[PDB]
RNA sequence: GAUAAGGGAAGUCGGCAAAAUAGAUCCGUAACUUCGGGAUAAGGAUUGGCUCUAAGGAUCGG
RNA sequence: CCCGUCGCUACUACCGAUUGAAUGGCUUAGUGAGGCCUCCGGAUUGGUUUAGGGAACCGAGAAGCUGGUCAAACUUGGUCAUUUAGAGGAAGUAAAAGUCGUAACAAGGUUUCCGUAGGUGAACCUGCGGAAGGAUCAU
RNA sequence: CGGCACCUUACGAGAAAUCAAAGUCUUUGGGUUCUGGGGGGAGUAUGGUCGCAAGGCUGAAACUUAAAGGAAUUGACGGAAG
RNA sequence: UAUCUGGUUGAUCCUGCCAGUAGUCAUAUGCUUGUCUCAAAGAUUAAGCCAUGCAUGUCUAAGUAUAAGCAAUUUAUACAGUGAAACUGCGAAUGGCUCAUUAAAUCAGUUAUCGUUUAUUUGAUAGUAUACUUGGAUAACCGUGGUAAUUCUAGAGCUAAUACAUGCUUAAAAUCCCGACUGUUUGGAAGGGAUGUAUUUAUUAGAUAAAAAUUUGAUGAUUCAUAAUAACUUUUCGAAUCGCAUGGCCUUGUGCUGGCGAUGGUUCAUUCAAAUUUCUGCCCUAUCAACUUUCGAUGGUAGGAUAGUGGCCUACCAUGGUUUCAACGGGUAACGGGGAAUAAGGGUUCGAUUCCGGAGAGGGAGCCUGAGAAACGGCUACCACAUCCAAGGAAGGCAGCAGGCGCGCAAAUUACCCAAUCCCGACACGGGGAGGUAGUGACAAUAAAUAACGAUACAGGUUGUAAUUGGAAUGAGUACAAUGUAAAUACCUUAACGAGGAACAAUUGGAGGGCAAGUCUGGUGCCAGCAGCCGCGGUAAUUCCAGCUCCAAAAGCGUAUAUUAAAGUUGUUGCAGUUAAAAAGCUCGUAGUUGAACCUUACUUUGAAAAAAUUAGAGUGUUCAAAGCAGGCCUUUGCUCGAAUAUAUUAGCAUGGAAUAAUAGAAUAGGACGUUAUGGUUCU
């Protein structure tokens, strides 16, 4: 038959579901980013848990490896690029002490309610929902696309969208057409 | 159909080995011809890949050569009198390879006049593989070997 | 299992061919020719995959039967034709001259050469012996048998085929100094030259190469084609990137620099 | 003293009487056992005539 | 606190006359389909082809036939393996704490335990030799 | 020097009783043999093997159960002592 | 995330299990279910049984055309275009399915064929000592038929070939044999035969260590390639074939010559293959310790058979071969492997299943054709099932696709299509249930709605809500349309419609502890029940049945089994054995393991190898992501980075090092050097 197309699950679940601590933290960080539910927090989590897997294996080979060299300068590269480590930090001890909270930082909700577009995270992700904001001359209504810093600067209400020079919505034009 | 894997065979250590694969035709055999002696008929079999066997059922002359002179010639052949294998082929005047046959000696005599009427051959050839019973004629040591046997 | 094997799944095919897992079930299988399945090039692959001219084999299939490609000299209708190492394809039509040689990375390049060098193509001597009425002949790379050959000729030389007569121009002896492609391994498409050939009777022997940048890398003999009388004269026009092996590092700054 | 279609102990107190088996070579041989047996257990194959082949010895001669 | 016969109920496994039964594999022996090879055979059917009525003699060649070879399948016997019936016998566990006693835990009222051998409704008792995990690290 | 032991301490070990080994064992590796994997059923059934026999060696499963057990503390009790 | 917590007691510290907890490319099942992408699916029990339909056919200018087929008169009165039927060629041995058997068997990595067969593809290769071109069958076809019945076929009358069976055409020499005559110092010769290539013998070349008294190929290795001599052969084949163009020379002839192609053909080489084959490596079991050898078991000699090696088989002859370093036997709810789950490391469990290798088509066995089959969508026979019958007979093989029954805890449509991927055929054109597309599909995976923002009123600390008041936004859904596609469906775009209880209403399990969340209200009263465990329940139950409230995860949640972690409760890393379970009663002792110091290998480094897929990982805005291997450039009659790389690991190969650990050496010297030491015996 044909070739297996490849897939993987993006997050883990913890292993006691049942932690006051544990629960308290994700439930107050959802609150804080205005997330849907527990399985964002793992997912950024588990991809936390994987780049610190790859920077731990890099740092315990010896210094000046070509491989650690490669690998290395390519994972901080990436996240140098996608906006999670700041420009001071290009060390690769660093990225373990890397937090979730960056990573919340630079989603696409995050940065629209931090620029103004709406009225709340509650408001950015509904804005996104509804497609409304378009980042370059393309509309994304995916609240965790991940914001790069080259991308930053071009998040901004869809031209067809009502709130970004379109036409008025189905309930303005059903008013103000009676 | 009669084959040749060593699958029915027991191993080494005389483990009963277990029923692997039905048979197979790239390893099959057939059934010996037992030359005799008598009006040549040959029958052609279908081999493997397309090549072709002659079983030599019964053959009257073969070609025999004489090793001193280097000369070859087509002459008539008594009867196979010596064979290492089995006795049996000696009796019913069975012609194989390494069989000790008798030859007509009046193609050699007349050669020989222009440069007991039967001299002893060795059949070289295989005539259930090709339909010719070629052989060369004992000389030397090979001679005296085969002629004690016959005497004893 | 009961006779040749007519099908070749997509997963199965060589690496190098650089087909995609979710095109389809199958990929092309080379037919019976010049080259070996392994070390071969179809020329569905070729005309499709890598130039694009056709978009699928329907349209290859009406370019051959149109009697436009031609391989080392003759017209081949048949889509599954093995093309392989050295092997001068010549489009006239669009005028265009391609040799398969293999890059640096291990895979053939899209090599372009002139009509003029498209006249030629070089074949390893694999083996010397005497043919019928007692006739020696040599036997190259890709199946040719050429009779007469020069008696200095052995095994492992390179001759020049005018490729339109079938006879031998000239010959390239096996010798330290020599300039050679590797033909397999994972040294495939590297060029250096012989610095010092290590023997090994009974076994494989074994070849020392040196690249242009004074790498050295051993090879077994198999996978030796000598390709020039010297360093830096090759018989035939390199591909791109002169069969210069960098490191990924380097490939990366390299590829940086050109992008921006 | 013999033989007998089909059945095969239905006869009779009861297989009484008769039948069946039977030499030799080769194969194979259970429970149990006081380890000695049981054992020819049970159960199978072969056997003529003729023409051959092979093996097995004695006394002399260094 | 606790041990055990005995009585009632339920469940599990074991032994057990029945030369018990059933299913599957391997196999001795007998019979043996079919194909293949070989040996003859020679329906008819062409002429090496010859003949003033035609006498021939050459080839191909079906059925069939002889002897071998591979060998399906059936019958009998042996053996292995897995399920399963069984009068009766002897256990184990659970339930309730029904009868009889009080063997053990205190020196448990005969110190206890181990090996062995007898005896006895039952726990158990007794002999012989051990142990302290003893009720003595000691005169 | 070799033995049979003993007395004190605990650096150290151990759940503790205690231990000159039961120490040098999460700072885990000197060499080597045997045995156990919750309690029962059970050293039972079956097969094998040794034995004159008694029995010995090897040795299950079905089923059942939430503990059984080790060392120590306080109390209660003793037909034990002061 | 290298984690633990409840349960033995009046209370304590332990051993230890029971219970809890999380994942599963791990199955079933319950409740529930809005969206996008992706996508498994009658393996498990029964390799149990099958109605029906389909799944393998095929023609170019180029094999054979008098269809009484179509079409037009045209460069054509031999045919000539197109083209059924048949004969011929090729394919049908690929693919697809399944995992019953199978434990040195398959398989994996690594080897060998100087031990063989090989259609086809691609290169070479053939002057060999009636010719203006040989025969007679046969199909289709016409018309006589028999049977109830089948892809049954028989008589009679035709006719063809690249079918079948036969056959010449040719260089120039040269060489060899026999040899009348002749020369007569050993020569010359008329006349007869033979030369290419295949077969089968026998005998010769096929050389190659360096000065004095003309050739000869390869290999690590050959009796190799090849050549020569003497013969042999129910004598192999060295084109009686087919299409398009029709050219050149004139000694005015249907004269002599010739261009591109089809198909075919011998041998060698190549390729696609096949078959054997070296080394090392397989789960449980000793309540399997000896097995193999009548009637092949191990080896020797000769033969037969095979494509070939080989006890593969036969004849004769020896008594060998394996085994406690586990042979042999038994079991497997066993195809092997790439791989999958879980995992600090080491490990444990799984692998019917997308790829490779093997085997099979109800169970056996035997075969034809063919290069290739011991084939089953081929045949013959038996056994078991099973269909029609007029009972005379005939026909079967879904572990292919779909579909039906059974079995079960367990698994979908008797759909569309050759458009893509490829395969087959005489082939640009036909065919393909291979494959693709859609249907069913909560197996798993990705993303992601169920609302958002103001004002009052209050409470509240410059702002979070709780309610009743507004105006905005939107897709689920429906749809013109375009895109998509073979045609559709769906996705994506997009006119018009589409939200206040925005009823367009989120569920599954729980609230004593473990374990997050009630000592609230009502009901029962050791009942009904809950409860993985401890326990709760006998009239104010924090535990049952309900209402309210609350907790966890959420388009998912719960339950069962297996497995992994937890489990240092399988312990090599890494357990315990005085008393919790466990040192044999005590010594000897073989295999095994380990062995004081001192001056051939093993080990270790590097390289080559370990298929693709999978894993890790580089690049790349699929709108993000899972993924994919794409893509990017001022908009291009074109320019242009890519598709890395690691890892594999036992066995084999090459290499550097000589510690560590083995092994050998000169004790009756049977020792080492004399390179040009002195002689003697030889061999090339």
């Amino acid at each position: 038959p044909r070739a297996p197309r490849t897939y993987s699950k993006t997050y883990s679940v913890p292993k006691r579901p049942y932690e006051s601590a544990r629960l308290d933290a994700e439930l107050k960080l959802a609150g804080e980013y205005g997330l849907k539910n527990k399985r964002e927090i793992y997912r950024i989590g588990f991809q936390l848990s994987k780049i610190r897997r790859a920077a731990r294996d890099l740092l315990t080979r010896d210094e000046k490896d070509p491989k650690r060299l490669f690998e290395g300068n390519a994972l901080i590269r990436r996240l140098v690029r996608i906006g999670v480590l700041s420009e001071d930090k290009m060390k690769l001890d660093y990225v373990l002490a890397l937090k979730p909270e960056d990573f919340l930082e630079r989603r696409l909700q995050t940065q629209v309610f931090k620029l103004g577009l709406a009225r709340s995270i509650h408001h950015a992700r509904v804005l996104i929902t509804q497609r409304h904001i378009a980042v370059g001359k393309q509309i994304v209504n995916i609240p965790s696309f991940t914001v790069r810093l080259d991308s930053q600067k071009h998040i901004d209400f869809a031209h067809n969208s009502p709130y970004g020079g379109g036409r008025a919505g189905r309930v303005k034009r059903k008013n103000q057409g009676k | 159909g009669i084959s040749r894997d060593s699958r029915h065979k027991r191993s080494a250590t005389g483990a009963k080995r277990a029923q692997f694969r039905k048979k197979r035709k790239f390893e099959l055999g057939r059934q010996p011809a037992n030359t005799k002696i008598g009006p040549k008929r040959i029958h052609s079999v279908r081999t493997r890949g397309g090549n072709q066997k002659f079983r030599a059922l019964r053959v009257e002359t073969g070609n025999f050569s004489w090793g001193s002179e280097g000369v070859s010639r087509k002459t008539r052949i008594a009867g196979v009198v010596y064979h290492p294998s089995n006795n049996e082929l000696v009796r019913t005047n069975t012609l194989t390879k390494s069989a000790v046959v008798q030859i007509d000696a009046t193609p050699f005599r007349q050669w020989y006049e222009n440069h007991s009427g039967r001299l002893y051959a060795v059949i070289s050839s295989r005539p259930g593989q090709s339909g010719r019973c070629d052989g060369y004629i004992l000389e030397g040591e090979e001679l005296a070997f085969y002629l004690r046997r016959l005497t004893a | 299992a009961r006779g040749p094997k007519k099908h070749l799944k997509r997963l199965a095919a060589p690496s190098h061919w650089m087909l995609d897992k979710l095109s389809g079930t199958y990929a092309p299988r080379p037919s019976a020719g010049p080259h070996k399945l392994r070390e071969s090039l179809p020329l569905v692959v070729f005309l499709r995959n890598r130039l694009k001219y056709a978009l699928n084999g329907r349209e290859v299939k009406a370019i051959m039967m149109q009697q436009h490609v031609q391989v080392d000299g003759k017209v081949r209708t048949d889509t599954t034709y093995p093309a392989g190492f050295m092997d001068v394809i010549t489009l006239e039509a669009t005028n265009e001259h391609f040799r398969l040689v293999y890059d640096v990375k291990g895979k053939f390049a899209v090599h372009r050469i002139s009509a003029e060098e498209a006249a030629y193509k070089l074949g390893k001597v694999k083996k010397v012996q005497l043919g019928k009425k007692g006739v020696p002949y040599v036997v190259t790379h890709d199946g040719r048998t050429i009779r007469y050959p020069d008696p200095l000729i052995r095994a492992n030389d390179t001759v020049k085929i005018d490729l339109a007569t079938g006879k031998i121009d000239d010959f390239i002896k096996f010798d330290t100094g020599r300039l050679v492609m590797v033909t397999g391994g994972r040294n495939l498409g590297r060029v250096g030259v012989i610095v010092h050939r290590e023997k090994h009777e009974g076994g494989f022997d074994l070849v020392h190469i040196k690249d242009a940048l004074e790498n050295t890398f051993v090879t077994r003999l198999s996978n030796v084609f000598v390709i020039g009388t010297e360093a830096g004269k090759p018989w035939v026009s390199l591909p791109k990137g002169k069969g210069i092996k960098l490191s990924i590092s380097e490939e990366r700054d390299r590829r940086r620099a050109q992008q921006g």
